[PDB]
């Protein structure tokens, strides 16, 4: 979980 | 050796493009595949998330006939994003961000228009001589013109949609139209989400690193407005604050109309309109990344520790209560311990 | 400066020491308060996690007769752990961390007997004059004698239960017997547990550092052995790896039979029998911290700061799937971004 | 909660 919750990541672009 | 001998344009046209065209720059590039969209080893490098430039897919192709006027005459009267910088570079501001860091000034102000507005500051410029710059970037929605929406209509979409499903890509998010006048750059930095980068009108070279050289290219910390960019000059690299540019090395190509530039998630680009080759237009396609495997294996990849830094970043950021805590504490914690 | 002026023993018996027995270090120190358990600037300060001499508790009063032939023939015959030396430096390893770091070998080591059997090794030692040195951590337990038992009862409960229940602290979790040699020292570290320090025999010289002194000691990586211990050499300071050394400043005293030091959770402390003053004995009181606040006040303090960094250093190890990474990532965060 | 997950902390001593 702690990996999952490290490895989740957002949708920024420009 | 760079993009490669100039591709010839149909017809005994010529060469489509010289190097005299292209900035010079302190890196070394290795040429990324042109491919055909019915070739395997296209599809086996998307699969793999790496670069490559699809020659046949007519993606676009009901866009290939667009220019300014064509545009202007069929496009609406929303408005339109134009971004003016007094230098070629175009670095991107994340607006939300700069309350965080409040000694800030943007080196390029965004404004908004109707697209006859802007052809006319286009216009205002080229005929007197200026040295100003735009570069249009908006988002394509439900107020342009009946044409053009049937021109988007036209897209490819059996191909991508199904390059959506093979990835088990997320949704697609959304598809910005970049013009922007020869010369126009936009800085080396990467995006969260897959992107089809759709070449219509001129041409582009594209410079992208792999997610892995990470630590050449020197991101701006999380919290700040250049969020996701590089600091690192490429025009003027700062070698002693940036030692590890010296050992940068790219994948490059120059894009026409008509190609398609597969920009895998998290690798970091560098896009520049051709010098001297007019203005160009491209339209990419944002996809929200597929979701994090059932079962990690290691070590990890370099996208994954890129994420693992991002959010620890963001961690910090959030419990010390102050974006501006967290390199002392990141210091306080390596030095003498880490280093 | 110090431990200030010698105390003066009851019946005209003298110094109960001196300065020659204390050893020397690089830092400067300001003497912990010595106050009364009636003060309420003891309670005070205790309230506030600073550090306070307790002279009247009677905490372990029952213990103070207290003495190798006395525990010899009261004690049991339980197994009881004695770490071994070939310097005044007992520095302590985590045996369950040891797997991670491979080449690593102990500069003590550990080892069970029956409290004769140390006895005999303490005396075998003394009549021919070796160089070796012992210690002995042992936890109060079940298999204590009688008598022992009858003296543990003995403690002033009365007194610590409402400690514990005033400060909000969490449950009793020990009581570490601990008997050594003269001029042994227990290196500069700090504990996740709130401390009252019981002295019963012979003295030790207690020099605290608050927890806003991290970037000063220098703890070992959180995966390390000897996490929580300071990397520093007290006796040579390596300026060159640890700069910030040069800048600890400490708070010191010197406890003898009767006094309890309050050691405040996160604090670090470097402890040593003074030479030449013969064994000396203590015995601690672990107990959890308090809970974490229904509501964080900003900025943090230091010992929370100190919590947030070794949480990231437990997670980034965990999801790197291997300990050894921590570093590398850490420092690719920071380099030319945060520093 | 980030901040209540990055605050809690184990009890180790020696
Ligand atoms: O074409 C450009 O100048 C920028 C395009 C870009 O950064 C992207 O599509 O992610
Ligand atoms: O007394 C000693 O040598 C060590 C005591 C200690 O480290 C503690 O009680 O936390
Ligand atoms: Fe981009
Ligand atoms: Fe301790």
């Amino acid at each position: 979980s702690v990996v999952e919750y490290l490895l989740q990541h957002g949708a920024d672009v420009h | 050796s760079g993009s490669g001998e100039p591709r010839e344009e149909a017809g005994a046209l010529g060469p489509a493009w010289d190097e005299s065209q292209l900035r010079s720059y302190s890196f070394p590039t290795r040429p990324i595949p042109r491919l055909s969209q019915s070739d395997p080893r296209a599809e086996e490098l998307i699969e793999n998330e790496e670069p490559v430039v699809l020659t046949d897919t007519n993606l676009v192709y009901p866009a290939l006939k667009w220019d300014l006027e064509y545009l202007q005459e069929n496009i609406g009267n929303g408005d339109f994003s134009v971004y003016s910088a007094s230098t070629h570079k175009f670095l991107y501001y994340d607006e939300k961000k700069m309350a965080n860091f409040q000694n800030f000034k943007p080196r390029s102000n965004r404004e908004e228009m109707k697209f006859h507005e802007f052809v006319e500051k286009l216009q205002d410029i080229q005929q007197r001589g200026g040295e100003e710059r735009l570069y249009l970037q908006q988002t394509l929605n439900d107020t342009v013109g009946r044409k053009i929406v049937m021109d988007f209509l036209g897209f490819n979409w059996n191909w991508i949609n199904k390059q959506q499903g093979k990835r088990g890509w997320g949704q697609l998010t959304s598809n910005l139209l970049l013009i922007g006048m020869e010369g126009n750059v936009t800085p080396a930095h990467y995006d969260e989400q897959q992107n089809f980068f759709a070449q219509i009108k001129g041409y582009k070279r594209c410079i992208l690193f792999p997610p892995d050289q990470f630590e050449c290219l020197y991101p701006y910390p999380v919290h700040h407005p250049c969020d996701r960019q590089s600091q690192v000059d490429f025009d003027n690299p700062d070698y002693e604050r940036f030692p590890n540019f010296q050992n940068v090395v790219g994948y490059e190509t120059v894009v026409g109309p008509g190609d398609v530039l597969y920009i895998p998630m998290y690798w970091w680009h560098h896009i520049e309109s051709l010098l001297n080759g007019g203005i160009t237009i491209t339209v990419n396609f944002w996809y929200k990344g597929a979701p994090t495997p059932k079962r990690i294996e290691y070590p990890l990849k370099a996208h994954q520790k890129v994420a693992i830094m991002r959010n620890i970043e963001k961690m910090l950021g959030e419990a010390l209560g102050n974006p501006q805590e967290v390199g002392p504490l990141l210091n306080t914690m390596i030095k003498g311990r880490y280093n």
